């Protein structure tokens, strides 16, 4: 019986992540009429 | 996100490791003795293709990679990278 | 949740088990015709050094750990402790 073994050593590793994400507005508003009218 | 840079760790290939109720971690490792044992790892991160065992498998151990096809814990074996 | 009754369940020991595709779990016991059969077990935790089968092993059956080393399914022996 024999098997593929590997030697385990330490490592020096960073862990860093990323998070997939939009865009977006920060603060959004809508323009409206609140008379009747025509624009000048 | 930098989520730190850890000192020294094991970073124990995927191609060795196995997930038992789609969570659980568990390897086969050869002992000095020759033998083989049964040691439940902590592996949660992915490094590339191997993952980042935070407790359950120290420096030097040895993983079988190559032959868990077909083995079984408390049996010894010959050890070929 | 905790039920307060003695739970039985069968604790098969990993000395007499295999983890093919690094998952399945399959087991080689002796049927009454003394011939050796081929179940597939459903053991997820790990306590110990034996594996909970939650299906796979009822409470009688006989589990080969020492002579897997060099054999097969349909083939008869002996029984020794």
């Amino acid at each position: 019986p024999e098997v593929g073994i590997v030697t385990l050593e330490a490592q020096t590793v960073t862990l860093n992540t990323e998070l997939p994400g939009r865009t977006n507005a920060f603060r959004i508003a809508e323009v409206r009429p609140q008379v009747n009218g025509i624009i000048l | 996100l930098q989520e730190g840079v850890k000192q020294k760790a094991i970073l124990a290939p995927q191609q060795g490791v196995t997930r038992d109720l789609k969570g659980q971690a568990t390897a086969l490792v050869v002992n000095a003795q020759n033998k083989v044992e049964l040691r439940v790892i902590k592996a949660d991160r992915v490094i590339g293709d191997k993952w980042l065992v935070t407790e359950g498998l120290n420096a030097g151990d040895k993983i079988i990679t190559e032959g868990l096809q077909f083995v079984q814990p408390g049996v010894e074996v010959k050890t070929v990278p």
